[PDB]
């Protein structure tokens, strides 16, 4: 989801931009500004939350040693889905 | 049997290795012997001038000799024996059978520091 | 004097009665290993990490809490001492998670040091670990309970220096989780001390979480200026912005604590 | 400890310390320790009015024959008062073998030039004269070999910055390349990589 | 493709008169290629 | 003879190169660096050490980096005792202060104190 | 178990000194070169017709670096600063914070590509395979900052040449 | 005509090596020695290795050795085409360059099909190799050396009997054999004077050992007898690189002390212990006990040596690179008087110099 | 509080070579000007020389001004033979370089340094 | 490779050798380019059992350097090393 500020300059994933006053926008004059229109936190907020039937899951990412190491995520809050700290994947527990 | 060249590049081949030998090894026991009794230098080097001399006039032949004196060639025996004689002459002029100079300083050789 | 000749490695040292072997080690200028024994918090025990050979003795000792006796010859690196080291450490990294990464603790983890300096190179557990439920003690703290080696320096630290009575353990065994118990919230004014001295990141500072990473800051020691206490601090900086506030140790001051506030 | 541990050689380790007994009971006068790693290399330490006779000891007794200079070093170490530690390493050919004789000197006190030794080191202790700034009496040609040729300072010491105090580009008010003060874009970034956990009991140091 | 070539001459790319906008008739680029076919071209694989 | 008497101060300032500025404005410290709280190991507090005052880090207009200016911004010095931190900065022209090494006083321990009769020492939980 | 180069006594009898005398006069040596020089001229070279042909590449290869995600479109670094902790240029700026949903993610991820020395060490200290170092040479620019990479350049390059890096990363991972 | 005396200045390549080494890590500071011998690269890697794992107190495994014998080899054979044919481009003879640089690509193939890299791999490593040989590699090394044998007999074929090498080489840049140990000469440059004196023969390194192989021996000490040991060594390279493809064992290609070298990236991401020390390994980098080495080994242009001193940190106290050209740069002086101004480029082309490892 | 000297035996033979050192610089201004065509004058590059003597003239010790006197004489050979470049002789006169703020009130307006 | 019979014999006789044989060019008998997935051995540490680490601990075996003579008979001569054994000329090749 990317944006765009009233000087017309794109906002990053980070939520850089360059301020209307910042004379540094002038590096962008004539020539552009390389964002990356792929945003992973809207990416990741695509993926279904995955039901499992454990107390205690797994995940590496897919991919097996592809992946990222190893962690197992506890799913015994059912206010909040279990999330994977490195792939962002989350998980609830089924019941 | 007259040895073509000893193989090293500036090092001529001696045509009486023998002679040289018993000259070079009894100036070095000549110069050896103005060293005081106490010291390791005269002692050790008596000791292994002397035995190359003995093995040197208890063998006839040149290859025979340089496979039992074990230092290569017949000619850089000769060199190394005209080395221990200069060695010995600067040991006359340095005396370090002397007690030490000077004690390094407390931490000087603690490592790691 | 009473003092009394205890030897560590063979190594004469006289030593007040009462001095527990962890402290006869330390005379000598000998670290054992420890992950609940703290200088400032009351003996435990419940690490087994400090377990030492005392020679003529066929049962390694508890350093943290062992008094000395006299002439007891302390084998600080003998075989047993070791093996204790290294099956101990294995079982702390049996279901300890692999988060390293994602870990604020790592580059300044105990676990992870003596990991490397006591333990064995390589895992034999081939089970899987457990994973333990967040809790939410505060706006301060972050809680990443998995990482928590059940060493107790929460709740002596909230019992004895903070006197709140709240961190304690609940359940039994493997499933037996530091915690308040209930959602309720760790609001004192020392409360960030916890960060400190939980050597793993179980326990980690919100602000700080994932800005920054130890071997990269730069560690100007100052004074803190929020009170008249004047606490001796640590300003960690990072390319010219500052990072955190640690203590200093000052034994006169702020031994090793500051307040929420000077964090 | 079979595989993964480098094994011990106990005959070499032997060796060595009967040769620096010998080359410690021969010269006295100068050498102030003797000393043999775990990895079996030699190292006498002696005294620096002892340079040349040592290594012309060495060199040229018929039990050494350390007829090689491999490498001659310096190393800055500033907790000392004699900061510089004079290192010669030596190959005997003829017994298949290698020595360390080590000195030291801090800033002012020269050292005499073994180029009257081994002429291999007319370029090394110079370099110790670009690098360290130990000065080397009767060396034949002492200069800098490495440095630029208007550079101030002495860079391997270790309170010599790892950029330097000068910086050059082409100014082209001047048609010339010209020195100023050094500016990094980016500062090098310092890590403390240390560990606070005592790595090796064998090299503990006892406390104050 | 030519496996008779040798090692080096036995793959090669044709190419586009136009890319992205570009003439490139004689402008022709060693960057034109796509990844898919960066491997293939460059002998990374055997798989085109 | 061969050895001649120098009474004066030891002072090596025109030798090493350093310009004045970075002689006569610099204020090394010399102190035992304090132990990082995050860890309860001391092997990091065994040697003196000597810094620099820090100068200015500014931001690169480019890419945001940390400039500096500051030659001595990184030089670290390590030193087995405090007199020897302390002949090295005065050799050097260096204005230092010292702060002293903050040693741990040392601590009563005693594991039965936890379960005592009439003292607050009394532990609430295990 | 060593032997001499050159410890050979030419033959003095005339047939010898006549063989010599005859490579001195009539310059049979120099033929003999002439000779070797044509039997190249006669052989297919072995140019490659650069670019339509490319050298052969492993696909350990190290060339431009890139920034990976996973299977799902989220980006796989998670802020860890073992890549600029190992750098051995320190070529690797790094800044992070917890983004909005609190994810562990990096604000800076700057590679000077004038800094680098294309050594790897960043791709196998990286836990979760999120910095490579990729198939990609033919990258040079005509300004000194446009390798100067941050960020957005470096998940671009992972965007364009995943398709690759993916498949190079298949072909190698069980040698790693 | 005569050169009365050749005064060499240096330090323009001098970049501070090792004064930048005593600020890194060991695994950071190995990729430097890959950049001072810049022909030699794995040569360098292979002593700096050497010289951390004898104060490391550990071994690489069986594989390890063989493998950086194997390479050590290939960068021998590159060492020396890059020494024979510069020496032959700056005589004059410029074509068995463009010969000789063909294989020389091939074998920069085998680089990069080892580690990635043509040139600088930083592929020896403390420990062993970073990573296994892939799979089809020792028959393509293997289909390079059974055709390597032809490439070196036209090269011989195009200078060796050619009179007017001869008159370059024969009456210059003689070495008596004590004034090459005295100015501290290594490698061909004591050969070439007749010296028997080779560290892969006497003081053997990882399985020099177990490999078979001849040492060339000159006769009179001029640029044509280093020439022809250069030769030779190529001759002799290709004898080891056969037995090697040979006896290649199998096995694990790092150290299984895993405080030293990485584990696996599989294992990595399974064991906590493993991703406990690929962390503190690529952060910190392991602490290597105190003290003081002084390794060397016989890299293809003489004795290429490391005194490394480690203060018990894990990094470097101090890193002197003893580099062979160093010293035969400055015996160039005493190598060069009576000879003429066309002498001197000979001289310089036969001591294999490059100003990386001259000026560090 | 006995050390070994390098060259001078007291303060007085190493005045000799100080003062011998600025005779031998002191004559080879002019070469120096000429031959690597500077455009600064000869009395610009005598006030130089002048100014790098008098910036040592507070040492007391006879081991650093040996030390001194040695360094003059290598910066010496390396102007007498055109080692030095033009660049490297006019290092001495900071040029491109701009005049530092002197007084307290300019280097407060510039900066933070003292 | 592709080359005709009439330059090929040209070839050889220039250079004097069978070049056919050696072709410095590559063709057809080198590896694939797309190699099965390798299996590779582990080392021996690598064991579920008798796999202390104090036993096969090689940074920490390394000593201090042994004192030998510090400051604080009759007895032989001794050298570093015997003397290097004379080498062998080689019967393989000697040039002799
Ligand atoms: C001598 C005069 C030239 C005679 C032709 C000639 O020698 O052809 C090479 C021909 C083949 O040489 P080769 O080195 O074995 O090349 C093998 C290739 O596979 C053969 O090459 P290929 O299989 O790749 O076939 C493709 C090639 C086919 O090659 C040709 O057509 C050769 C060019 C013929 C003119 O065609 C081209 O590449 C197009 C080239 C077009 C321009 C050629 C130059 C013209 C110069 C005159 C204007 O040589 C011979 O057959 C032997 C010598 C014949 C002497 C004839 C009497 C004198
Ligand atoms: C074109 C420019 C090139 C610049 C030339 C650079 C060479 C500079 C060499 C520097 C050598 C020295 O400064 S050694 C001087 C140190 N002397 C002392 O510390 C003792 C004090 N000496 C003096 O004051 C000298 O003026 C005298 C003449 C020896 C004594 O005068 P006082 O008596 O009244
Ligand atoms: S607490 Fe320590 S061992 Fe555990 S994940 Fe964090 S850094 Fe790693
Ligand atoms: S959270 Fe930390 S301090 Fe508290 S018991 Fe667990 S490991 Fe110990
Ligand atoms: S390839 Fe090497 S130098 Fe380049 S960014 Fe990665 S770790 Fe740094
Ligand atoms: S690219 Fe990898 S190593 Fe670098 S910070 Fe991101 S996750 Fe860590
Ligand atoms: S430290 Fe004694 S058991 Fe935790
Ligand atoms: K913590
Ligand atoms: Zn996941």
């Amino acid at each position: 989801g990317v944006r765009t500020s009233p000087t017309g300059e794109k906002v990053t994933h980070t939520g850089q931009v360059y301020d209307d006053e910042d004379y540094r926008r002038v590096r962008f004059v004539g020539r552009q500004k390389e964002v990356n229109e792929n945003f992973a936190i809207d990416l990741i907020a695509e993926q279904p939350v995955s039901q499992v039937g454990s107390r205690v899951i797994s995940c590496d990412g897919g991919g097996g040693a592809l992946g990222h190491p190893r962690v197992y995520i506890n799913l015994d809050k059912e206010t909040k889905t279990g999330t994977c700290g490195y792939c962002g994947l989350q998980f609830r527990q089924q019941h | 049997l007259l040895k073509k060249t000893t193989g090293l590049v500036g090092l001529a081949v001696c045509e009486t290795p023998h002679e040289r030998l018993k000259i070079l090894y009894t100036k070095i026991l000549d110069v050896l012997g103005h060293i005081p009794k106490n010291a390791a230098y005269r002692k050790y080097t008596e000791q292994i001038t002397n035995e190359k001399l003995s093995i040197v006039k208890a063998e006839p032949d040149v290859k025979k000799l340089e496979e039992q004196l074990q230092g290569g060639q017949i000619e850089e025996v000769i060199l190394q024996a005209e080395n221990e004689l200069s060695l010995a002459r600067k040991m006359i002029q340095w005396k370090p059978w002397e007690p030490l100079v000077e004690e390094p300083p407390a931490s000087q050789w603690k490592w790691p520091i | 004097s009473n003092l009394i000749e205890v030897f560590v490695d063979g190594q004469s040292v006289m030593v007040e009665p009462g001095t527990t072997v962890l402290q006869a080690c330390e005379k000598v200028g000998m670290q054992i290993p420890r992950f609940c024994y703290h200088e400032r918090l009351s003996v435990a025990g419940n690490c087994r990490m400090c377990l030492v050979e005392i020679e003529k003795a066929p049962k390694v000792v508890a350093a943290c809490a062992m008094p000395v006796m006299k002439g007891w010859n302390i084998l600080t690196n003998s075989e047993k001492t070791k093996k204790a080291r290294e099956g101990v450490m294995e079982f702390l990294l049996a279901n300890h998670p692999l988060d390293c990464p994602i870990c604020d603790q790592g580059g300044e983890c105990d676990l992870q040091d003596q990991s490397m300096m006591f333990g064995s190179d390589r895992s034999r557990f081939l089970e899987g670990k457990r994973a333990v439920e967040d809790k939410n003690i505060g706006p301060l703290v972050k809680t990443i309970m998995t990482r928590c080696i059940q060493c107790t320096r929460c709740i002596r630290f909230a019992s004895e220096i903070a006197g709140v009575d709240d961190l304690g353990t609940t359940g039994r065994g493997n499933d037996m989780q530091v915690g308040t118990y209930i959602e309720k919230m760790f609001m004192s004014e020392l409360s960030g001390n916890i960060i400190d001295i939980c050597p793993v990141g179980a326990l980690t500072s919100k602000p700080y979480a994932f800005t920054a990473r130890p071997w990269e800051t730069r560690k100007t020691e100052s004074i803190d200026v929020m009170d008249a206490v004047g606490s001796n601090i640590v300003v960690s900086t990072r390319t010219g912005e500052v990072m955190r506030i640690l203590p200093r140790m000052h034994e006169d001051i702020n031994e090793e604590w500051i307040s929420d506030k000077t964090r | 400890t079979r595989p993964t541990v480098r094994p011990r050689n106990d005959v070499a380790h032997k060796q060595l310390s009967a040769f620096g007994e010998y080359v410690a009971e021969i010269l006295p006068k100068y050498v102030q320790q003797v000393q043999v790693s775990c990895f079996s290399e030699l190292e006498i330490c002696i005294h620096p009015d002892g340079v040349i006779p040592v290594l012309t000891f060495l060199r040229d007794h018929s039990n050494a024959q350390f007829k090689s200079l491999a490498d001659l070093t310096a190393v800055d170490i500033p907790t000392r008062q004699n900061r510089f530690e004079i290192v010669y390493n030596l190959l005997s050919l003829r017994f298949n073998s290698r020595i360390r004789v080590k000195t030291y000197t801090d800033e002012l006190t020269p050292v005499e030039s073994s180029v009257s030794v081994y002429k291999a080191a007319n370029w090394y202790e110079r370099e110790i004269w670009d690098m360290f700034g130990v000065f080397f009496a009767n060396h034949p040609d002492l200069r800098r070999i490495l440095t630029d040729y208007g550079f101030e300072g002495h860079p391997f010491r270790k309170d010599f910055p790892l950029s330097g105090y000068v910086e050059l580009r082409y100014d082209d008010e001047v048609k010339r390349v010209v020195a100023e003060p050094v500016e990094l874009a980016q500062e090098f970034r310092k890590f403390d990589l240390n560990s606070p956990w005592e790595a090796f009991p064998a090299y503990r140091q006892p406390p104050e | 493709e030519d496996n008779k070539q040798f090692f080096g001459r036995h793959r090669w790319v044709i190419y586009t008169t136009e890319m992205n906008g570009k003439n490139t008739f004689w402008d022709v680029d060693g960057s034109m290629v796509p990844p898919e076919w960066h491997r293939w071209l460059h002998c990374m694989t055997d798989d085109p | 003879t061969q050895l001649i008497t120098v009474d004066e101060k030891l002072d090596i300032t025109t030798l090493t190169g350093v310009p004045e500025e970075h002689i006569k404005t610099r204020k090394a410290r010399i102190f035992v660096p304090a132990r990082n709280n995050m860890q309860s190991g001391v092997n990091n507090t065994k040697k003196w050490k000597m810094e620099f005052d820090t100068r200015e880090r500014w931001e690169n207009p480019l890419m945001g980096w940390a400039s500096t200016a500051d030659p001595l911004s990184n030089l670290v010095l390590t030193f087995s005792t405090k007199e020897d931190a302390i002949a090295f900065a005065e050799k050097n022209g260096w204005s230092y202060d010292v702060e002293e090494r903050k040693v741990p006083k040392p601590k009563s321990k005693s594991y039965g104190a936890n379960f005592s009769w009439n003292k607050r020492t009394r532990v609430s939980t295990k | 178990t060593y032997k001499y180069v050159n410890l050979r006594e030419p033959s003095m009898d005339m047939k010898s000194v006549t063989d010599r005398a005859a490579q001195t006069l009539l310059w049979t040596e120099l033929i003999r070169g002439l000779g070797m020089t044509l039997s190249y001229l006669f052989r297919e070279p072995a140019t490659i017709n650069y670019p339509f042909e490319k050298g052969p590449l492993s696909p350990r290869f190290r060339g431009e670096h890139a920034l990976r995600r996973y299977p799902s479109g989220e980006e796989r670094c998670i802020a860890c600063k073992l890549c600029e902790a190992v750098c051995p240029a320190q070529a690797i700026t790094i800044e992070a914070e917890p983004r909005a949903d609190g994810s562990r993610r990096t604000t800076r991820y700057d590679i000077d590509m004038t800094k680098c020395i294309y050594c790897g060490f960043c791709q196998e200290a990286c836990p979760v395979d999120a910095i490579v170092e990729g198939p990609n040479f033919e990258f040079s620019t005509e300004t000194h900052e446009e390798l100067l990479y941050n960020k957005e350049k470096l998940l671009n390059n992972g965007d364009k040449w995943e398709a690759e890096i993916a498949a190079n990363i298949q072909a190698d991972y069980l040698y790693r | 005509e005569m050169v009365r005396k050749c005064d060499p200045h240096i330090g323009l390549l001098h970049r501070g090596t090792e004064k930048l080494i005593e600020y890194k890590t060991y695994l950071q500071a190995l990729p430097y020695f890959d950049r001072l011998d810049y022909v030699s690269m794995m040569c360098n890697e292979q002593a700096y290795s050497l010289a951390v794992e004898k104060l490391l107190n550990i071994q690489p495994p069986p594989r390890a050795q063989w493998i950086r014998v194997l390479f050590g080899e290939i960068t021998r054979l590159l060492n020396h085409i890059m020494a024979v044919t510069t020496h032959a481009l700056d005589i004059g003879a410029m074509t068995p360059f463009f010969w000789m640089f063909e294989e020389r690509e091939k074998m920069f193939e085998f680089y990069e099909r080892v580690s990635g890299a043509r040139m600088h791999a930083a592929y020896v490593r403390p420990g062993g190799v970073h990573q296994d040989l892939p799979l089809g590699l020792m028959d393509d090394i293997y289909e390079f050396s059974k055709n390597f044998s032809l490439r070196i007999d036209e090269l011989e074929e195009m200078l060796t009997n050619n009179r007017i090498w001869r008159n370059r080489t024969v009456d210059i840049g003689v070495v008596t054999a004590e004034d090459a140990l005295n100015y501290g000469f290594s490698g061909v440059m004591l050969r070439g004077s007749g010296i028997q004196w080779d560290l892969r023969k006497t003081q053997p390194y990882d399985v020099y050992d177990q490999v078979e192989f001849d040492v060339p021996i000159g006769s009179r000490g001029d640029c044509y007898d280093r020439y022809l040991c250069r030769v030779e060594e190529m001759r002799q390279s290709i004898r080891i690189i056969s037995q090697c493809l040979n006896k290649m064992p199998p096995g694990e290609i790092k150290v299984d002390d895993a405080k030293v070298s990485p584990p696996k990236r599989a294992e990595m991401k399974t064991s906590m212990e493993s991703l406990i020390h690929h962390f503190k390994l690529y952060t910190e980098g392991y602490q290597v006990p105190p003290g003081a080495t002084y390794t060397a080994i016989e890299a293809p242009k003489g004795e290429f040596g490391v005194y490394l001193v480690s203060d018990g940190s894990s990094r470097p106290y101090r890193c002197k690179i003893k580099a062979p050209g160093f010293a035969h740069l400055a015996g160039l002086d005493k190598m060069s008087k009576g000879h003429m101004l066309a002498d001197v480029v000979a001289i310089i082309g036969t001591q294999d110099i490059v100003f990386g490892e001259v000026d560090r | 509080t006995s050390v070994k000297p390098i060259f001078s035996r007291d303060m007085n033979e190493a005045k000799r070579r100080v003062r011998e050192l600025y005779r031998a610089w002191y004559r080879e201004v002019p070469n120096t000007v000429h031959l690597f065509q500077l455009d600064i004058s000869v009395k610009q590059g005598r006030d130089k020389v002048r100014e790098m003597f008098k910036k040592n003239a507070h040492v007391t010790d006879p081991r650093v001004v040996d030390l001194l006197v040695i360094k003059g004489k290598m910066e010496l050979e390396e102007t007498i033979n055109v080692w030095k470049q033009r660049t490297h002789v006019m290092r001495f006169f900071h040029e491109t370089e701009a005049p530092r703020p002197k007084d307290f009130l300019s280097k407060f307006y510039v900066g933070h340094d003292p | 490779a592709s080359a005709t019979r009439l330059i090929q014999g040209l070839r050889n006789w220039a250079s004097g050798r069978d070049l056919q044989a050696k072709l410095q060019l590559r063709y057809q008998e080198i590896s694939k380019r797309t190699q099965p997935p390798p299996k590779l051995p582990v080392g021996p540490s690598h064991r579920l059992s008798n796999n202390y680490y104090c036993a096969r601990d090689g940074r920490r075996e390394a000593m201090p350097p042994s004192i030998v003579m510090s400051s604080q008979s009759e007895k032989k001569a001794v050298s570093p090393a015997p003397p290097i054994k004379r080498w062998e000329l080689s019967q393989d090749e000697p040039y002799l």
